[PDB]
């Protein structure tokens, strides 16, 4: 219906900055409240698309350091900070943004989807599991099952 | 040259380029470069060396402490801090780099107004008074001071100006990548993908310690193995800032400085924009290469070693091509120093025109 | 009321695409309805901040090349495409961006503000007149079309 | 001798050099190495144009012998110490000079416990800004020092900052005066994230405007903006947060001995008070100590400076202690003054009682 969409632009984005590994950080929300991390970022309360998605995350500007937030289907907020979760089962020398991500998936029913700025893989992060390196449509079988 | 020597002044960090060092080549040169205008435009940019930090805060601090507006750039290529000095008419930029050395090495870099080296008269007032004793320079206070605006976004203005030299995107085309852990790391990655080539990494992962790590133009035999492990149609190998271009054929082979000087300056004839069909280079070339220089009618001018004299030749006769074996290739076309991406774009565009793999372009210039 | 705190955002955006070299064009809807040039770009509906401003504007980026436009306190939509003025009278100076800003201020009540990519100087169109070579203060002061 | 009360301070380029900064940075870098080979040294600042060149020197100074640098932009001195502190970090520098104007600055050293640092190391960096040899180790390569910015740091110490209220204020008017300081960017976020309706001012740094006729030493203008606004309050922090004066609906200043009886006394009310008594210096109002007694409230008064209020808190254990000048501690939080916390406890203390600032502010009589 009005999920084909949004849908569509998350994996074009995601393929876009994967392509050119470009680091990102997106939580979508499903069941738990998270305003109390929405109300740490730039607040946007935007429609969803793939062009904005991808205008968000460049590689240094003010709307980059940190992750976006996915409310309904509008970006509610972008460069949000979320709690890193000091776990072994992170692979190091990644974390910064891999941490963050597995750190808000501990504690939400969010589904966090991370793009590497080394090496371009797209990595998903549910209930505090972090699957690296998906394929396209295994991102886009994981996104219809939300 | 006493401090400046060929490529600017360099040394073993700390140790030898001690940050107090760096704090006066800033504060110096801000001041020469400052006469005329009140407050300057100086703009600085470094490789991913971990020294890189520590010398771009002794820098800025000395730009500060003579009222230069300072703008950072974060790390990117050489090429790109003259082209972003150029195009944004700023007085003078800074490249903290010392090109394919070791990681314990590092250099500061000078780039007039132009996009060219510092004059000599301007590089010797700043030694002229890094030698009197007393600091007697003036010392703005309170907002006398020096400026700052940060523009980390400048690498896609350098970005967006290679992608229009591409004749077309690289679609279909697989491409080996060797950053040398570098300052194209980044860059390099994002320009083909844009371009719509299917990129394959290496030596794009820096951590201030990996830097020309057994990767890069000075070490190709890394790249040599990775095009034929993915079975690329060609390797790229850019060094520590990113100056120089070593390519790699499809067979694993090298394709040195002079072949791709013939290659580019062959379809730039094709297409007549090789101005007065002629191409400048160093001694160091190959007599193969003048030798199908000839076989293709191409004039060809030579200069002693170093890229300062091939730049002299091609500003005085206003020649289109330079370059030297090493790679480091000018295409004043669109630059004014070597620029790997560029050479790299250039290639590019003769491969997807013609057709042909790169070792049979290559292969029409015969090495002796 | 709180309109200033808009103003600040935008001044805030365009003095620092302008300090750099940042191509920009911001249209800002006033009385004259815009949605034809609306639906010709990305919708967002966002809210406005100075931070989603600048990214639009930046290089390589796909909703950059165009113009957004500003509706009730809300960054409506980006990468919007405008028409360009077939009057004469100003051509020498490139265009392009600005030709497009031109275009749209005969048609529309709009304030269009411009950064120029060669220059950084920030330019405005307001009524079929474009003025060149504004100070961050004068723009500011300009801005005053809110009442 | 080159550490006063407040660090070194100096006005800036002329007095205090880049050069300086820089042999402060290495030097104390050197006495903080004597542990680990790689210290965690991180840096913060205030928005004075001569933060970012002080900054610079301060930074290739402290990668000049090892230290790890984390770099933390515009934040609070009180957002500084919290920060080394919850970071198990060798110690934190503030570039800044309170409330002075924007033409002077200084280096503020603070360990990994949260406190001005050890007479013994001072003394010891002084000593070696005395040789004129600069024989200090020279690492190279793989040795030298590290930096990995850490601008985040901020939305900790707001963070943490955040979970200090007993409950948002909502339903509150309360005006902010910030002095185009540290406090600019942080208090404008926190106030409006326990939704309380903010009427800023003050909030507009360029470099050039720190101190400019706001803050805490320059409260008139909040002073008028509050019956402007009609606000149920003013706040004003200094330039690198760390004081805070008050202002009533009245208009009226409400200096530290007030903001210290009112949180004080409400701290007693939520018996958090440890042994109801309260840490002061000379310079405190008579009516204070009087009111103090009147709401059967102990106190000990030290010497002026707040090194001396710390440090009776320290060796008693107390929970509270403070100074006319706004710079109020609060122990059970944080280990030097805190405008933001200071602003929050009373907040707490009007939420709580619901009575307006001018009420509870009448309660100690001057």
């Amino acid at each position: 219906e009005a999920q084909q969409k949004t849908i569509e632009a998350i994996t074009k984005a995601i393929n876009y900055m994967a392509k050119r590994r470009i680091g990102a950080l997106l939580t979508i929300e499903r069941d738990t409240g998270m305003g109390d991390y929405i109300e740490t970022g730039i607040p946007l309360n935007a429609k969803v698309s793939s062009e904005l998605l991808i205008n968000i995350f460049i590689p240094n500007t003010p709307l980059h350091d940190g992750a976006v937030i996915m409310k309904n289907n509008e970006i509610a907020a972008a460069a949000c900070y979320l709690p890193l979760s000091e776990s072994p089962f992170i692979s190091k020398e990644l974390g910064t943004r891999h941490r963050a991500a597995v750190g808000i998936s501990e504690v939400t029913d969010s589904l966090t989807i991370i793009v590497s700025e080394e090496t371009g893989g797209v990595s998903v992060a549910k209930n505090g599991d972090l699957h690296r390196e998906l394929t396209e449509e295994a991102l886009k079988e994981m996104l219809e099952a939300e | 040259g006493k401090y400046f020597g060929t490529d600017g002044v360099r040394g073993v960090a700390n140790s030898e380029l001690t940050p107090e060092l760096a704090f006066k080549v800033g504060r110096f040169g801000g001041y020469v470069l400052t006469k005329d205008k009140q407050r300057p435009k100086v703009l600085i940019g470094r490789d991913t060396r971990i020294s890189g930090h520590m010398l771009e805060g002794a820098l800025v601090a000395g730009l500060l402490s003579i009222g230069a507006e300072v703008m950072r750039l974060g790390v990117i290529s050489t090429p790109g801090v003259s082209y972003l000095t150029k195009a944004m008419d700023a007085e003078a930029g800074v490249m903290i780099s010392a090109s394919h050395n070791p990681v314990q090495d590092n250099g500061i870099k000078f780039f007039g107004g132009d996009g060219f080296k510092l004059s000599d008269e301007q590089e010797a007032e700043i030694e002229r008074l890094m030698d009197e004793p007393e600091d007697k320079l003036p010392r703005p206070v309170g907002a006398d001071l020096g400026l700052v605006n940060d523009y980390f976004e400048g690498g896609q203005k350098y970005l967006q100006f290679l992608k229009q030299t591409a004749d077309e995107d690289f679609t279909g085309i697989h491409v080996a990548l060797d950053c040398a852990n570098g300052a194209t790391s980044s860059l390099a990655t994002h320009l083909f993908a844009d371009l719509d080539a299917d990129v394959s990494t290496m030596g794009t992962s820096p951590n201030g310690l990996n830097i020309n790590d057994g990767v890069g133009s000075t070490h190709p035999e890394a790249l040599s193995a990775f095009v034929k492990e993915k079975n690329a149609d060609l390797g790229l190998a850019f060094d520590g800032d990113g100056d120089r271009l070593i390519a790699v054929d499809e067979k694993g082979n090298i394709v040195d400085g002079d072949q791709i000087m013939y290659i580019c300056s062959k379809h730039l004839k094709s297409e007549g924009r090789l101005k007065d069909d002629t191409v400048v280079s160093t001694v160091m070339s190959n007599l193969g290469f003048y030798k199908a220089l000839e076989k293709e009618g191409i004039k060809s001018v030579q200069t002693a070693v170093g890229d300062r004299y091939v730049v002299e030749a091609m500003k005085k006769d206003g020649y289109n091509v330079g370059g030297e074996q090493s790679g480091h290739l000018i295409f004043l076309d669109y630059n004014t120093t070597g620029d790997g991406l560029l050479s790299a774009i250039m290639l590019m565009n003769t491969l997807k025109a013609t057709g042909k793999p790169l070792s049979e372009l290559a292969a029409e210039m015969q090495k002796f």
